[PDB]
């Protein structure tokens, strides 16, 4: 009876969710109650029951807020269709787009491949026994992670004092040593939980170092970091307003229109026809371009 | 590869699980290891791999020193207990893996493990994970595993456990002809005594970290050097009776029974050390019991528990004044019921006679089968 | 002898580069050079002389490493909750659920702080999770929603043999006691990593600037350091001293989820 | 609680593991299974238990549908093929696990540990963690976390694998005892036929996810259903010489031999079904071969490969018609040479009669034992 009560309570909100007029607020919160209390109330749903506290989390965090942009991108904010087909027969900006997009997602899959990679390794030269200063190592090769990253490009910048190749080796080196102590924390986790039998069998198959990584640690690693890697993909193909300093100014590699902000993967290529609403406030058009990138990425995704 | 050992001492902390083992393995000689659970088989194994370190004594493999040398380059190869399976890769991935790290050929590594495959009844089951298996499956694809890899030195370790009777004999008659083929030496250790019966040259028994004895299986079956040993090799074991000896020839000892007739009788045995009115131990095989037709001292008792084998029939008695049950073998099928009286003779010559030290005095019966 | 031959040489090559590596990625993280220049900013951020903003080893630090604390925590525990559920047991839809939370995973700023803002001034009614600057109600617990986690710790069960939850299961536990005293013991090390992950998630977390409406007391040391980056002056010989001070609590978590850290856990548990 | 199957088969996509199973074990049961390595032991064990899911048919357990009852209600205790045990638990942790769930007290917990580890031989190993322990121990482990228990079934997948004769005979007994004493249901999973016909109140043989015989241990030895049973139950399997049929009278068959003589005797089997000129297969037990000595007709050929097992010798006899090899098991050690001539005569009361299918012509002996 207790969760009864508790759902009065919450029930009581409901009324001033309608009193308020916002009518989409009060479905929401009432279908997340009704869902909530039947569940745990229902004794048949145990794995439902086990499931509503994350994905009732996971709605209110993101769901919500990706529909209500979705949601924005059909009207004005300063509509339907009329959004779409402009972006459709945006042509000014067409042909350098999907060059633009072309190069995104060749960084982003040598990026993604770089930064496994090297934090795999690092990872499992750290896992070594034989290795005297554990400790000190893995804490400094974690420390990369102290910067928040906005100011580790000014400090680069600092000490790089052209060349849009140079440019381009420059964002990817940069990711690499920004983005690799999260997948070395990653595959430490995962090499703690390979059984030790399976080394002791390869090594009475005469398997060296190298031919007991690659065949043994690699391929149990790259299963359970498949949607890791596919996520981090995601993250490294498509950014926003935070570590922003490369490039300061245009490179124009492919007639692209770069601030002086880092990550040029089809956000600071399109800034200023988006950003803070296409400059001038045109949300709807930004939100009906990040539908647009969403759309795209998930075909790919998938 | 004429595996030696030397002193191999093994602690885990202060526990010993190997205790001064010296052995000595000619090369191309097929040594079978039994011994109670857990006296340091695997341990031992291991120790001769390499996947554990020897605290104290020589491995010696080949005329070369191997306590340092590393597992991979030991050059043998070994079953696990645990099948050492790998998860990731198929049944003809992992009894191929070794000889494709060896540098794979793509046409012989393929043809071996067809062979292998085909004569271990592995052929329908070659592109399934070792999660989609069954035990005698995995410990056959282990099996496999070794096979196809050509060691220098073959350390099976209890291949044919989960494998049903006529699965052991066939897998028994493929590892006799492979050893009959390459000549390697190998190691087996098992708890089967038909298979360490059959298949050995020198039998090897551990007890507690130590080794009790060796030699071959008829000399293990006929002249155990040990009262620990004696017990251990047969499958129903050796009755074993308390008794006081009397009195002393040159070559043979008679004893006194603890039955209420005390009947004194002879047994052609070592006489040397043999004091007057030792607490002897006697101990006779099951098998060895003859019916009572036979005038003999007739050990008359009554029974206690009568278990059908089909082809045997076990008949245990429970002999006033002696607190276990001699177990008696009679051959093909016998209709004894629970509580009847039941009697069996004892062959003075069939007798090992055993010191309370445990150690036993010498027979001095010429036993077939044994030079 | 399981040590290698030849192991001072492969040791000794290991040490080289590692320590090569070290030195090259920590280079353009010796950010205490600009710092270092002048001893009074260390101005004064730690003690003494005056700050217009308030000293951040007492508020700032403070209020970033509470709430990352706390978000780690929470996020740990939904995390670990539903990767149980979805990898050791069915319920209809599970599947779909899968593969949408993997897609609705991904999501830039750029939608972010239009809609977040919209629902935070929306809120408005009183629950603890409130809207406006609370340090409480936003990031406070609220950055609970998480994917990455729940695939991580999802992974990691797959790893671990199921035969021991049925034993677990076959002596009468329910699928909680189960999960309680047989998964989690065997899984902890995925749950210190996570730990780790979402605490520097937590620290680093320059977005979702909500507390913007008081932004002089207590509020997190990412928007802090935003607010030392200012356009007139680009002052960075100070602001830089709060990064390398949140460059102590992660190391911190990082030791004693360290201590966490071991393997062999499911060490002679099973045969085959 | 009594466990009945009703055409239960389960199939792995294509693969059909098990195929309309008729079990019926009623209360205080002692079933246990014997089979090929794969037929589908395990898997019925784990489909009774709940582990899996059945794909059709309905599965009892005190007289109740279980197919959709999660394991935790079934009451339903097994001892795994793996020695499924937590590795993050001492000895006694481990044992003491499901009493601790059941929330009963630390003095009973306490005292019924200790009861249960006397018996297993593991009072010092009781505060070990299992990566310490040996595979052996690990075993004993596994059996006494049920033991320790009082589940109303008792589902033992191959409890005995890894154990020595002597302390295998001593679980058996301890088992035994535990089963008088108590009086539940135990399913039981072995490849040991002593350890069958010794417990065994019913046999049960699986032959491809499929029923093949059901009986007495003793009526499945004498009076096999067909070929698969009749070389599985026994070891070594049981010799089989195509024959043909030239005379069947109201009783009895007369089987020509295939040997160059041809002699033809007369067996006592049923007529039934049966024409004159039919291809059969005729089979004889090892044991059941008689010496030459005293015998009607004689199976002449010459050894090829004797092993000698200590308490019996066993032969094979190449015979120049039958290609197959007369496996012959003489008591005591027998010296003979591998390439010299060996006689052994044919008892016709004792042999077996087959058909092309495999279905066998039921036996008008009267073996002693059976009822
Ligand atoms: N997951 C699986 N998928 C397909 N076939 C399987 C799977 N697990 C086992 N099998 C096969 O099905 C049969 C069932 O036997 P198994 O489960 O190993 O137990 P048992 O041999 O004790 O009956 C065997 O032939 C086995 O190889
Ligand atoms: N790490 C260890 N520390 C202490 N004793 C151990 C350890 N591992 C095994 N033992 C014990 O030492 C003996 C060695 O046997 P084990 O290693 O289990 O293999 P096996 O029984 O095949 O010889 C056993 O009694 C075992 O319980
Ligand atoms: O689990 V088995 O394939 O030995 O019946
Ligand atoms: O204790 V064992 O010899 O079965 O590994
Ligand atoms: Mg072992």
């Amino acid at each position: 009876s207790v969760l009864g009560l508790l759902g009065l309570l919450v029930g009581y909100l409901v009324v001033l969710m309608y009193a308020q007029g916002e009518y989409l607020f009060a479905i929401t919160t009432l279908i997340l109650s009704s869902a909530g209390l039947y569940i745990f109330a229902n004794r048949k749903a145990y794995a439902w029951r086990y499931v509503y506290p994350g994905m009732a989390g996971m709605g209110l965090f993101v769901l919500f807020p990706l529909v209500c942009t979705i949601a924005i991108a059909f009207t004005n904010y300063s509509t339907g269709w009329k959004n779409f087909t402009r972006v459709f027969t945006d042509e000014g900006i067409q042909k350098p787009f999907l060059a633009i997009f072309v190069w995104t997602v060749v960084f982003s899959l040598i990026t993604v491949f770089l930064t496994v990679a090297v934090g795999m390794v690092l990872a499992c030269l750290v896992q070594w026994e034989a290795l005297r200063g554990k400790a000190v190592y893995r804490v400094l090769l974690i420390l990369p992670y102290a910067v928040p990253s906005f100011i580790s490009i000014l400090i680069f910048k600092g000490l790089f004092n052209s060349d849009p190749t140079t440019a381009r080796t420059m964002l990817i080196i940069v990711n690499t040593w920004l983005g690799y102590p999260y997948m070395m924390i990653l595959c430490m986790g995962l090499l703690k939980a390979i059984p030790d039998d399976l080394y002791e069998a390869s090594a009475m198959d005469g398997a060296g170092p190298f031919q007991n990584f690659f065949k043994i640690t690699l391929p149990l690693l790259i299963k359970p970091l498949t949607p890791l890697m596919i996520a981090s993909f995601a993250f490294n193909f498509n950014n926003f307003v935070l570590i922003q300093l490369l490039t300061n100014g245009g490179p124009d590699r492919l007639g692209t229109t770069t601030p002086a902000g880092y990550t040029d993967l089809l956000v600071n290529y399109t800034y200023r026809i988006a950003f803070e609403g296409g400059g001038g406030q045109d949300f709807g058009l930004a939100a009906a371009i990040a539908t647009l990138i969403f759309l795209l990425v998930g075909a790919l995704a998938i | 590869a004429s595996v030696q050992l030397q002193n191999v001492t093994k602690a885990w902390g202060e526990v010993v699980v190997s205790k001064d083992i010296n052995l000595d393995i000619h090369e191309g000689e097929f040594v079978v290891f039994v011994g109670p659970s857990g006296c340091g088989k695997s341990t031992l194994l291991r120790m001769i791999a390499g996947l554990e370190t020897i605290t104290s004594g020589d491995l010696f493999i080949g005329e070369k020193r191997m306590n340092d040398t590393p597992p991979a380059e030991r050059g043998v190869g070994m079953v696990f207990q645990s099948y050492a399976l790998y998860p990731h890769l198929s049944v003809a991935e992992n009894m191929s893996f070794g000889l494709k790290l060896a540098g794979a050929k793509k046409e012989v590594i393929n043809q071996r493990v067809n062979q292998v495959a085909e004569v271990l009844q592995l052929a329908h089951l070659l592109d399934r994970k070792p999660k989609a298996l069954s035990g005698g499956q995995r410990q056959r694809v282990a099996i496999g595993r070794t096979l196809v890899a050509e060691p220098s030195v073959f350390l099976l370790d209890e291949p044919l456990s989960n494998l049903d009777a006529a699965l052991r004999v066939q897998m028994r008659i493929e590892i006799s002809r492979l050893h009959k083929r390459l000549g390697r030496t190998m190691i087996y250790v098992t708890h089967d005594q038909v298979e360490a019966m059959t298949l050995a040259d020198k039998i090897v028994v551990l007890d507690a970290g130590r080794v009790a004895q060796v030699g071959k299986p008829l000399e293990l079956y006929h002249y155990p050097a040990d009262r620990f040993v004696a017990g251990f090799i047969g499958s129903p074991k050796m009755n074993f009776l308390p008794v006081k000896v009397t009195a002393t020839a040159i070559d043979q000892v008679q004893v006194e029974l603890p039955m209420p007739n005390r009947q004194q009788v002879w047994l052609p045995v070592e006489s040397r050390d043999v004091q007057v009115g030792a607490n002897m131990s006697l101990g006779i095989r099951p098998e060895h019991l003859l019916p009572s037709d036979i005038a003999d001292v007739i050990l008359e008792g009554e029974v206690q528990v009568v278990e059908q084998l089909g082809n045997e029939t076990q008949i245990h008695i429970q002999i006033p004044s002696i607190r276990q049950n001699l177990v008696y073998r009679q051959n093909d099928v016998v209709l004894v019921e629970e509580g009847a009286t039941f009697a069996i003779g004892l062959p003075p010559e069939r007798c090992h006679l055993f010191r309370e030290d445990g150690t036993a005095c010498r027979r001095l019966h010429k036993e077939p089968g044994v030079a | 002898m399981v040590q290698p031959k030849s192991q001072k040489a492969r040791l000794f090559i290991t040490h080289l580069l590692l320590l090569l590596f070290i030195a090259a990625i920590m280079f353009p993280l010796l950010m205490v050079v600009a710092i270092s220049l002048r001893q009074g900013n260390f101005v004064e951020q730690a003690d003494g002389r005056i700050t217009p903003p308030p000293f951040p080893v007492l508020l700032w630090l403070w209020n970033s490493v509470k709430v990352a604390g706390i978000s780690a925590i929470g996020i740990v525990a939904l995390s670990t909750t539903c990767a149980y559920a979805f990898a050791r047991m069915r319920f209809p839809g599970k599947a779909t659920l899968l593969k949408g939370m993997l897609i609705f995973q991904m999501f830039p700023a750029v939608l972010s702080l239009v809609a977040l803002y919209a629902l935070f001034d929306r809120l408005g009614e009183y629950i603890p999770f409130i809207g406006l600057n609370t340090h409480g109600g936003v990031i406070f617990a609220y950055l609970g929603g998480i994917a990455l986690h729940v695939w991580t710790i999802k992974g990691y069960f797959e790893t671990i043999d199921s035969s021991l939850e049925e034993a677990a299961a076959l002596d009468g536990a329910t699928p909680w006691q189960a999960f309680r005293l047989v998964l989690l013991p065997l899984s902890v090390p995925i749950l210190a990593v996570v730990f780790i992950l979402s605490f520097i998630a937590a620290i680093t977390e320059v977005p979702v600037a909500s507390l913007l409406l008081r932004d002089v007391n207590s509020y997190t040391l990412a928007v802090g350091m935003q607010q030392y980056l200012n356009p007139q002056n680009y002052l960075w010989g100070d602001f830089a001293a709060a990064a390398v001070m949140s460059a102590l609590p992660i190391t911190i978590v990082f030791l004693l989820a360290q201590r966490w850290l071991v393997n062999g856990l499911t060490a002679g548990g099973v045969k085959g």
